[PDB]
């Protein structure tokens, strides 16, 4: 009988009530996929957030971060990194010490980059370990040049603030490696996504705030890129 | 100092000026003849 | 490695190899009765009218 | 009318009956400068009285008129396209349809002053002084939008859309309707700052925004020649929208006059006109929009 | 004795391969040259539902060909009515993430799993205030890419570490492994008998296994790139099978050879989902130009176009009864299509 | 059925060369984007080079930048790869290798254990 249609309206009433909260909190929430190599100090900077996926959850600013550590899976992320297009911004975590591996990490950033699913998420660079290369540029056995011809005849960009009592041996070197990840971020040009690079260390207290402030800019960002004021 | 309501309430203001401009120009040519 | 399931490989072709097959024009004439034996009975190939559909 | 100035004179000639035609001294207020003096055929100076001795007025008429008939006609077919499918977000189109809502409002009332000086003497006036502080803060709103989708930590949207919504249509009405009280306090018989204040408040805010608002492009620009370029282009696509034409004739009272009349009336008329191209047609949102919506109704 | 390896397997492929041949005696086009087309087909939307935040990746119908359910990434899964475009459920999950779904024959039990690497099956009829998870299937070391249930107690699910298997919910321990995919398995279709499925792998290549002995019976290849879904013509003598190379591939299991490509020169999108109607004439395809095209089975052309979703099409279903079609997409809108 | 059978190298004395090849079958060869990974002893696999779709947009890894040189003929349906100096941290197997998707400008898992469309390999070795 048409009573039994009453029925289902009255419980569709409780079903958008429990949808339209859910949708309050889910919209409020920023997804972060944290991405990396198994040296790259992923598990590091979960650390320092102190306020088989492994999911972390940090307030700042009162506002709501999600950041999903995927280290479960096999090595193809050709299929389940297609699921984070929804996300705001993959931390994209590498240690610089590992010249070797460098290259191969610059391969899958030129391949998240030029993804299709992924062309509209831009990528949090973290270069880690920054403090484990200064003490590597003084032992000065391995080379750049020998993987990076390049590094031989380049100079340090004019855009460049080292720290204090920083050699400039070493500026050179930790500005190079993030000009070649910079490399890929503007040969598409679209201005659909944006790499934001950071210098970060283990004993950096911080990063709780400079991915709010990077995924601030992305947001503020995404909202211009509507009105067509850049 | 808002542009349109200023110009309506000087043209309001006006409105009485606009006709009796051939009578102004009568008037001027007989205190011209005085 | 490569011992472990070589000698298992030659044994998984295997059974794909002893399978019956004929000639793959019966499986184009197959798959024609299949298609002609609902197709008068599918609400896609043909509009179906508002009154029976339950989507109206 | 010429009758009653007429009248006017006549009534000074009996209350004279030496008189001179105009005068039985100061230039007389039944006419003339009213600060002048005329002076003593019989000599007589009158060159002060004479000194303001209005073509322009009826030169405007048709400037505006073409401006505004552009605009309604531009926004129109600019209203409906945002009845399309989708492009209904709150963050552009739940406001610009509302701006573009407030020039109908604006543009149809002006041709009501020139009809009318339709409905009745004191209304028409009412509806007029309503619907321009409307427009006037739909264009702030649009400011305090942008504005607040930035320096605002991220933005809970829609959270306050009802606050700003309101503002658009409630305030300008709350403060309109005190100038009703100096309605009943004027004559009415000739049918004629609290209306203006508000609207000069609200030209200063929205440009303070426009300062606000390209600065940070300033700085989200030179960090991503080619850079300079692309400001100025995003900076005169968002010129119209925050309404900044109005911040050079806000301060001026004089109402020089020549130009406050040719200057605004051309942009405040054809502000729909290149406020609607640069919004609703030009943009790319809605022409690859249009271009696949043609496509999906001309499939069927 | 690597090598000696590999070349005594190189002549059991080669006799394998030659005998192909001996089986390709005609084509499918010369005996479907004579049948009339389908013609011109006017899919028109029926019941656009809503309620999702997220991209819908999955959905399944029920036997009943009534009510549907899908999950989407933002960890809703809700099961809608068709006819009433309402609600009959909101189940909330652990896993915002989920990339497979499916519905009971019984109704009582629903399916679902994705990076937890878990096919959480719910009750629908509890008698308490909200629905529970009744066992948690864990044991899969990689991402559950589609689990699809037998019975009320056999299930059999996908995973990311190239391994489909079956489970047992009440003993609550995975009873056969499938190994033999060399990329992850990306897609399942069970038969009609429930005696055999076939499942598509990220080495552009499906493998027919056998359910009680866990065996591979039957390896199908001939796919270019990465193979995206999978579904047996009704009979279950044959299946579909979408794949990056942006073509679906008709094969035959008895013939074991590939009858017809189905491709447009224009469409260079991969397949995301494809499924069968009941005649299983109108092979209606989803792709990732967002929009779903209407291939005849038989002819290899296509008949008609659904260009309903603003975003790529995930899955697809048709009805049991086979009313209608439906099409879960990125934009979070299930479209029911008729 | 996608298959990468190889043909070339071998053992060769230190600045020696060797011309490898990669005919590809059962696809077409025109329309996918090619690679070519080494796998050194008791090393991951490891990125050679690659080729955009036409020899358009060819990039190294920087240890071998200037040395290889990679061609591809459509119509032959083949792809190439030259050496001209060759060190003793060049000895592994080359595998050549596609990319999974047709028409991208992306190529993932490359370099994993287990991919999908990766050839048997030649051992290029270099020694007295």
């Amino acid at each position: 009988q048409r009573n039994e249609e009453k029925a289902q309206r009255e419980a569709n009433k409780k079903i958008e009530k429990q949808l339209q909260k859910d949708k309050q909190v889910y919209r409020a929430t920023h997804r972060l996929l944290l991405l990396g190599a198994d040296n790259s100090g992923k598990s590091t900077i979960v650390k320092q957030m102190r306020i088989g996926i492994f999911e972390t959850k940090f307030q700042v600013d009162k506002v709501n971060f999600h950041m999903f550590d995927v280290g479960g899976q096999r090595d193809e992320r050709r299929k389940w990194i297609q699921c984070f297009n929804d996300v705001t911004a993959i931390i994209f975590v590498v240690d610089s010490s590992d010249y070797n591996r460098l290259q191969e990490a610059l391969n899958l950033f030129k391949s998240i980059w030029n993804n299709r699913w992924l062309r509209t998420i831009s990528v949090i660079l973290f270069l880690n370990k920054q403090d484990l290369l200064a003490e590597k540029v003084l032992a000065g056995k391995s080379k750049i040049e020998d993987y990076f011809p390049e590094f031989a005849r380049y100079t340090t960009p004019e855009d460049a603030t080292p720290e204090p009592g920083e050699d400039p041996r070493v500026t050179r070197a930790k500005y190079f490696i993030r000009d070649e990840f910079l490399r890929i971020s503007t040969a598409s040009g679209d201005g659909r996504h944006y790499c934001y690079p950071h210098f970060t260390c283990a004993v950096d207290t911080e990063n709780a705030r400079r991915i709010f402030n990077d995924c601030r800019d992305i947001i503020q960002r995404m909202h211009l890129r509507q009105y067509e004021l850049l | 100092s808002v542009s349109e309501i200023q110009l309506m309430h000087n043209l309001g203001k006006h409105l009485n000026s606009m006709e009796r401009v051939e009578w102004l120009r009568k008037k001027l040519q007989d205190v011209h003849n005085f | 490695a490569s011992i472990a399931q070589a000698r298992k490989l030659v044994e998984q072709l295997k059974m794909e190899a002893n399978i019956d097959r004929i000639k793959v024009s019966k499986a184009a004439a197959d798959l024609m009765a299949y298609c002609e034996a609902h197709a008068k009975e599918d609400p896609l190939l043909t509009p179906v009218p508002a009154s029976e559909n339950p989507f109206r | 009318t010429k009758e009653e100035q007429i009248f006017l004179l006549h009534r000074a000639q009996a209350q004279c009956e030496e008189w001179d035609h105009i005068l039985c001294v100061p230039c007389p207020d039944y006419i003339f400068n009213h600060k002048g003096h005329a002076y003593r055929r019989t000599w007589a100076n009158y060159s002060e009285c004479v000194k303001f001795l209005r073509e322009v007025f009826d030169r405007l008429g048709m400037i505006y008129t073409v401006g505004y008939s552009v605009s309604l006609a531009s926004l129109t077919v600019a209203v409906l396209i945002l009845a399309y499918f989708r492009r209904l977000h709150c963050t552009r189109n739940y406001i610009h349809m509302h701006l573009f809502l407030s020039f109908m409002l604006r543009a149809v009332s002006i041709f009501v002053k020139d009809a009318v000086l339709y409905a009745g003497c004191r209304v028409a006036v009412t509806f007029f002084l309503y619907f321009l502080a409307t427009n006037y803060y739909w264009i702030l709103v649009e400011g305090l939008y942008l504005h607040s989708l930035i320096f605002m930590a991220f933005f809970s949207e829609k959270k306050y859309l009802w606050g700003f919504t309101v503002f658009g249509w409630g305030l300008p009405a709350v403060f309109v309707a005190v100038w009703v009280s100096v309605r009943a306090t004027l004559a009415n018989t000739g049918c004629w700052w609290i209306i203006q204040v508000p609207i000069l408040a609200s030209i200063v805010l929205n440009f303070i925004l426009f300062i606000n608002i390209v600065r940070v492009l300033a700085t989200k620009l030179r960090e991503t020649r080619q850079q300079y370029r692309k400001l100025l282009k995003s900076t005169l696509v968002l010129m119209p929208l925050f309404g900044v034409h109005y911040i050079v004739f806000m301060a001026t009272p004089y109402t020089l006059w020549q130009v406050q009349m040719h200057y605004e009336m051309l942009f405040n008329s054809f502000q729909g006109f290149f406020v609607a191209i640069i919004y609703c047609f030009c943009n790319g949102e809605v022409q690859a929009e249009i271009k696949k919506s043609w496509s999906r109704w001309t499939l069927a | 004795e690597l090598d000696q390896l590999r070349q005594e397997a190189e002549q059991l492929k080669n006799q394998i391969r030659d005998a192909r041949k001996a089986c390709a005696d005609a084509t499918l086009s010369q005996i479907t040259n004579n049948i009339d087309p389908v013609g011109r087909i006017q899919m028109r939307t029926r019941r656009t539902l809503r309620g999702h935040l997220a991209k819908i990746y999955a959905m399944h119908w029920g036997t009943d060909s009534r009510l549907l359910v899908s999950a989407s990434q933002d960890g809703k899964l809700i099961i809608w009515d068709s006819y009433t475009t309402n609600k009959v459920h909101a189940i909330p999950l652990r896993s915002s993430w989920v990339m497979t779904c499916a519905y009971a024959p019984s109704g009582n039990y629903v399916a679902c799993g994705g990076l937890d690497n878990i096919c959480s099956i719910y009750n629908l009829k509890t008698r308490e205030g909200n629905v529970r998870v009744s066992r948690e299937l864990a044991g899969h070391t990689g991402y559950l890419s589609c689990c699809r249930f037998l019975d009320d107690n056999q299930i059999v699910t996908s995973s990311g570490d190239t391994t489909c298997a079956l489970w047992d919910i009440e003993t609550g321990q995975q009873t056969t492994t499938f190994t033999g995919h060399t990329g992850d398995v990306m897609s399942l279709s069970l038969a009609p008998d429930t005696r055999l499925f076939v499942s598509g792998a990220c080495d552009a290549s499906a493998k027919l296994w056998d359910v009680r002995e866990g065996m591979c019976r039957q390896t199908f290849t001939g796919h270019e790139s990465d193979i995206n879904a999978i579904c047996f013509f009704p009979n279950g003598n044959a299946f579909a099978t979408g794949s990056d190379d942006a073509t679906c591939r008709l094969f035959d299991l008895r013939a074991d050879q590939e009858l017809m490509t189905y491709s447009h020169d224009n469409i260079i999108c991969g397949i995301t989902s494809v499924s069968f109607s009941k005649s299983g004439r109108l092979l209606l395809a989803g792709y990732d130009d967002f929009n779903c095209n209407v291939w005849d089975a038989l002819k290899a052309d296509r008949a008609g176009v659904l260009a309903g979703h603003d975003n790529r099409v995930s899955c697809l279903g048709v009805t049991d009864d086979g009313m209608a079609v439906a099409t879960g997409s990125w934009d979070s809108f299930l479209k029911i299509w008729n | 059925q996608v298959q990468l059978q190889e043909s070339g190298g071998g053992l060769v004395q230190p600045g020696g060369s060797l011309r490898l090849s990669c005919a590809a079958s059962g696809f077409t060869f025109s329309n996918y984007k090619m690679n070519w990974v080494r796998q050194a002893p008791g090393k991951g696999l490891e990125w050679v080079s690659d080729i955009s779709q036409s020899g358009a947009s060819i990039s190294y890894t920087g240890s071998v930048k200037g040395r290889f040189t990679i061609s591809r003929d459509n119509a032959k349906n083949t792809l190439y790869l030259q050496m001209n100096s060759l060190k003793p941290e060049d000895t592994a197997v080359y595998y050549c290798a596609r990319c999974p998707a047709p028409f991208t400008r992306d190529c993932f898992d490359v370099t994993s254990t287990t991919y999908a469309y990766r050839g048997q390999g030649t051992q290029v070795t270099v020694s007295s």
